[PDB]
């Protein structure tokens, strides 16, 4: 025979092991493979695809009114109308988003991040924004002197309803962490504010409140790794049947 | 078009871009496609070299986790004089992976699978004073969807002549084998808009083809003159795994196994109305630096 | 130049001026099944004018406290022409669906609607533990009206259903949507009665204001069977 | 993988072929 | 020595694992193998075979008059004459057939059956009847303008004393299964009836009643898999003599 | 013409046929042969390439299956005051594969059978208080039809100069050893039309050279001050399996596993008088879809 | 072409105009043994012309109340002949037998017979639990009755006896059937008398009927030997 | 197989001939 | 049936082509407008929004 010895951690069963077992059906011929749209073969292409920001993730906001943000016209100059929390771990805005669910099933986490905003006026409905990222330190930005010395577009509503602010991978090291304390310097992201460029200048038949639709993608430069469970489901008991299947 | 991605894509350095025409900022959310801008086009950028490996968030090291699916306990005795619900030293399971909450968000966040189930079976034993633990020798029996369950420990089906059954004690390691895609189809429906018969009183969501059989757990020992409490978890990792057409992860809490019920939490987060916790005002930063 | 678009199926044509570039599901286009993922073994029928066309169901009113919309396809379609006595006379079905959706109003009106194709919908109800029945799921031509659209009535988010294949009509910028479906299932054909694979959603994310004139501004969907094959000849149930 | 059926083999981690553009540009143009 | 550890999964016995185990008469010599006729390689040969139908599984038919459909003379034109359940797994007709018995062994099917229909009337017997195959989904058709809609073979008796009704392989994927629930989507096939295409005409001194034999086979594209225990058998006690083996 | 099959037939599509003197669908049963009708030939078909593997139903997969052949609990205790007709500490089993109807009933699917039996012993354990179970040493020798047979626990049988034992304890995995083909014959009778003696008065139905000879276990541990019941099962995993002139399955139950007599259970199914169970009238469905 | 047939064995010869196909069992033919798998050393004797005829048995008649009849080969010829005396006066036997049924009746008449060989027809008895007999088995020349044909007199059923090589004679069609059965045996040779390998079964699936006169249909059966060996010479028993 | 034995080795389901018609076709044309 | 759904807007026209299914070849300028030879069809607008 062959002279063995068992090493430690014989007979564990670790549950990312990745080994052969036994087929419990010998001889048995699979179904035919068919052609299925819409192959996913890494979760990085979903996570490229943009989705909802509840930055109206406020009170008297009920179910669909937290997905849009309402601006108006104003009568004072420079004027904040919202700030994004970065914050992808903790419960905020970016926590329900495609982005957002599949990074929580890991720990860390690298690369550039773009928000599109949709502009969801009238036609006759004319205004200009500018949208501040801005790199982690000091505390977010109240004044739009303040806000827009950091990383920024200053979108004109039009034709081309829609832009993108890249926000850029400005990081020490590689990645970040999916830290409960949002306020670590190797965790906190920084900043998303928005000021009026211009105004809102609307027409009297239009109605003088309009919305905006907040998207979050990632890029191709996307990463992720060190994989977790998600925070976003438990259980303390059986769910209902449950107990049927062994009835 | 389809290329191979092993790493991240790399930053090219870019220059002061002040052309008329070209506005890669600007965007069409209505056409239904996502932002193609780039952070070469946005900001001015330098040369990176990424090489961050994208290894793990591939489907198959996504999915193969082994994550539990079943768990009983069930008294091991003398069952002469017990009711007619309980466990008498064995159990039947109708396989699902929709009972514990974890496997099932994961797994529904696609439309179809198709993969090769590998079930590990993990018993333990209590003692039901203390004198020992017993290891015990338990068969696990696979009764496919249309064959015949036991109705008795010691019961004429658990001969198995055609019957995968495996036989394994407590002292061992835990029992693993593979159990192979089994479907119908060409995929495993993890959703399924639609009724499983042909008369309106089916079951809505149900495919029949889901369902990979029975798990028909005894205990092939006859009782001690003292009783015990065996507990058995069933784990399972699937591998070989394809996948299609991703779906938006459930936020709200599941109610149960038949079915997507929904009723959410009674307050944010996770509710019917309010699946981010709230904040005083939209322009209120909540973890903010001072 | 991708604002301007006619579809031309059958005896029918859909002309937009304020499109936006459409949609190819996954990226994919319909196609009659090969040989190779076959499994039926006689003939099939195709009748291709009579049943690949355009087929408009009832127009919806969109107003203040809408929530939403939706159609089951093959249901919405299985007693509408041509195409619904093949379903009826035929065990197997297997097609593709070109929708458009069409809502147009002034250049004063504001509002977002978020046109999506949702696969496999299995839906669910709310406050109980029981799965819905027949009679919510199976509403026909008419279809049904979401009670909770900000889940989709799946526990799910409205905010990460733009995974799925979806235009937008926003008011400002078009009037119409398309979305080009191909044979999504498990199965190579199945059983168009008790079996729906595509949920046309049509979810008001921005609700409609002005403060122009109040007229009636309705939701008006055109299906467009694609590549229709039938199976198993019999009579009608 | 000594085991005479070909589904009993170990997990198969090498599969890095990505379209994202079948869900992030799914338009004709 | 070899470092070596212990996986899950052993030391288990699974009754369907492929080893080499040690035998018990080294240097045994087998007697030598002969050729003997009727070697099955397969058991797809066996079940592609025609046997016969129960098609009168009522009470008062006693045996073998189980086994033969008695038709008559029918003063009213288009009359049902019997009908085929198709259900396999419950206990119908085609249970007890070389193709059900063998299928019942496993829990996946797929591939066109046959049945053949031979009539052992009398030489001067004329008769036509419509066999007709009917796709799942609605009721089984009791009038003849319903039921011809579907497949069917009108046959005509005479020198070639049975016709093959193909019941073709019509299903949404590759198999079915051998579900207890008969009408479900995956396990129903359909119905089989009879009717007179014409009428049964006997002369004086011909026995005016006439026999069908029903047959069943399956085709060489039929398949079979996923192996379970028969239904077909079982027991709660010893058998006799078995006590006996250990005395 | 033989041919090897690794899938099931393919199909071709056909076109409108209407010609003289071709008539596919008919058929002469009285011939016995079956009949040559195509799908192609019934009904118009389309190209279907067929990819349905025909593997699992195999001869050899269809019987390598470890099936239950042999089953004794027996009191393992101080025997010195028992009755004569009780198991002290040792049984023999003459060797049969009729007596566990699942195997029977598959194995006599054939007339003739050769193959090699791979045999698994699992032996279990109860206590007849609780204080614990004991790791036994297990005995089980092969004793050929034609020597002696032990009589005692501790009798010199046990020591098996030519015979073959195996020495096995309970904690251990079970003990599994391959039996060759040992007939005398090219292959097993499994249905014997004879006698097997040269008198008349011999047994019929048993063919002397089936019998594979008997299977004595013993526990060689000297008996504890306690008593126990030990439960000795035995397992045939049939292989290199070649098999001939296959039989119709039995439809009624069996009685003996000396013979192949018959009762039949009292109503329908499984009767004597009506195998398949009974409805209202050959024009009536059953499970009718309303 | 196939209804015509003329069976030369011997100095005996059986024409029959109503036949079908014949059945070739297993689709196998009769043969000597050859030195390959030969077991016994002696040289045998091949009694060819003697013993390789037609044996004809005695007509059983077919009723209304018939369940069927059997032979059991070797057994139904050990007495007939100079097979039957070389049998008695030998240890060893090896042939193939070509059965033919005779059974004609007027074009008035309805009624099919399964004629099938069955291999190794171990029999069981009903209602009890002891074996049968020595008398029960070996009926000689004039063969058996079945007492329960639905289940062959075993436990099986005759639904699935269509696996074992078999003809029909179904009255509208044929008069006889034909089957040629090689060695059937697990062994090269064999002890004749108390080892039976083919029973051929006849067994009334349909009952005879007709309205017009009854005369006597009986069922007439012959059995040729085909290539007879005989080792291990001695005395009659 | 480490044994010395043929008959001790594992189940050999590899034996994809054939053929139906000697059960099916036993006809002589 | 045949039909064209138009949108209002920068082309301020559709044609809705009336195709030719007939029959034969011709059809007659009959006073009977309803004979099998004469009639043509019809041509119905709707409100689509």
């Amino acid at each position: 025979g062959v002279p063995t010895y068992l090493l430690p951690g014989s007979g564990q069963f670790l549950t990312t092991d990745d080994h052969s077992s036994a087929p419990v059906l010998p001889c048995f011929n699979p179904t035919p493979e068919m052609h299925i749209p819409g192959q996913v073969r890494n979760m990085l292409e979903v996570v490229q695809v943009e989705s909802m920001m509840e930055i109206n993730n406020t009170e008297s906001a009920v179910g669909m009114e937290r997905l849009k943000v309402d601006i108006s016209a104003l009568t004072d100059v420079d004027q904040l109308l919202f700030n994004i929390p970065l914050d992808i771990q903790l419960d905020g805005p970016l926590r329900n988003t495609l982005v957002g669910n599949i990074s929580r099933y890991y720990t860390h986490w690298s690369g550039s991040l773009e928000m599109t905003f949709m502009f969801c006026g009238s036609f006759m409905a004319t205004g200009k924004l500018i949208l501040c990222y801005t790199p982690p330190g000091g505390s977010c930005p109240t004044t739009r002197e303040t806000a827009m010395l950091g990383t920024h577009i200053v979108w004109d509503f039009g034709l081309q309803s829609s832009v993108t602010l890249i926000i850029p991978w400005i990081s020490g090291s590689h990645y970040r962490m999916f830290n409960n304390d949002a306020k670590s310097t190797n965790a906190n992201v920084g900043y998303v504010t928005c000021f009026m460029q211009t105004n809102l200048i609307v027409p009297s038949e239009s109605s003088d409140t309009c919305s905006l639709i907040g998207f979050i993608a990632a890029k191709d430069d996307f990463s992720l790794r060190l994989m977790r469970d998600s925070p976003d489901i438990g259980q303390i008991d059986h769910l209902h049947a449950a107990e049927a299947a062994y009835q | 078009i389809e290329s191979i991605i092993k790493t991240a894509t790399d930053t090219v350095k870019s220059e002061i871009n002040a052309e008329l025409g070209v506005v890669p900022s600007l965007n069409a959310v209505e056409t239904g496609a996502t932002s193609n801008t780039e952070p070469e086009e946005a900001i001015q950028t330098r040369t990176v070299i990424n090489q961050h490996g994208v290894s793990e968030t591939l489907v198959e090291n996504f999915l193969s986790r082994a994550a539990l699916v079943s768990k009983r306990s069930f008294e091991y005795k003398d069952h002469t004089s017990s009711a007619a619900q309980t466990d008498k030293n064995f159990f039947k399971w109708t396989i699902n992976t929709r009972s514990f909450v974890q496997l099932r968000r994961k797994l529904e966040l696609f439309t179809y699978l198709r993969f090769d189930a590998e079930i590990t079976i993990l018993t333990t034993v209590a003692v039901n004073t203390y004198m020992g633990l017993p290891n015990l020798t338990l068969q696990a029996m696979f009764v496919p969807t249309g064959a015949l369950t036991p109705e008795k420990q010691d019961s004429f089906h658990w001969q198995s002549g055609s019957n995968a059954s495996v036989f394994f004690k407590i002292s061992d390691p835990p029992a693993r084998m593979t159990i192979p895609f089994m479907c119908i189809n060409s995929a495993y429906s993890v959703f399924y808009d639609g009724f499983a018969g042909f008369e309106k009183s089916g079951l809505y969501g149900i495919n029949p083809a889901d369902t990979i059989g029975n798990l028909c757990v005894r205990i092939v020992n006859e009782h001690q003159p003292v009783g015990f409490t065996v507990t058995v978890r069933v784990y399972m990792k699937p591998k070989h795994i394809k996948a299609w057409a991703p779906r938006p992860p459930r936020t709200l809490p599941y109610m149960s196994i038949a079915n997507a019920n929904y009723k959410g939490k009674k307050r944010a987060p996770n509710a019917l109305n309010a699946i981010i916790g709230n904040r005083d005002s939209v322009k209120t930063m909540p973890h903010n630096i001072v | 130049s991708d604002r301007v678009l006619q579809l031309k199926l059958g005896n029918s044509a859909i002309v937009t001026q304020e499109a936006a570039n459409y949609c190819c599901a996954y990226g994919e286009w319909p196609n009659y099944l090969p040989d190779h993922e076959a499994v039926a073994i006689d003939k099939p029928t195709q009748p291709e004018t009579a049943t690949d066309r355009f087929y408009t169901l009832k127009s919806v009113k969109w107003e203040a406290g809408s929530t939403g919309w939706w159609w089951k396809l093959p249901d919405a379609l299985n007693n509408i022409g041509m195409f619904g006595q093949n379903v009826q006379h035929h065990y197997l079905y297997r097609s593709g669906f070109l929708i458009h959706v069409q809502c147009n109003a002034t250049r004063f009106h504001q509002g977002a609607l978020l046109v999506v194709a949702i696969p496999e919908h299995q839906r669910g109800a709310h406050n109980t533990n029981t799965s819905p029945g027949f009679d919510d799921i199976m509403k026909g031509e008419e279809g049904g009206t979401f009670n909770h659209p900000y889940v989709l009535d799946d526990g799910t988010s409205l905010a990460c259903a733009t995974i799925f294949p979806h235009q937008w009509i926003n008011l400002r910028t078009n009037n119409s949507a398309t979305i080009v479906l191909p044979w999504m299932n498990a199965a190579p054909m199945d059983f168009p009665l008790r079996h729906n694979q595509w949920t046309l959603a049509i979810i008001p994310v921005v609700p409609l204001g002005t403060r122009t004139m109040s007229s009636m501004v309705p939701i008006t969907v055109s299906i467009a069977p694609m590549c229709c094959e039938f199976n198993g000849l019999r009579h009608a149930i | 993988n000594f085991y005479k059926d070909s589904y009993a083999a170990s997990a198969s981690k090498q599969d890095f072929s990505q379209d994202p553009s079948k869900f992030t540009e799914p338009v004709v143009e």
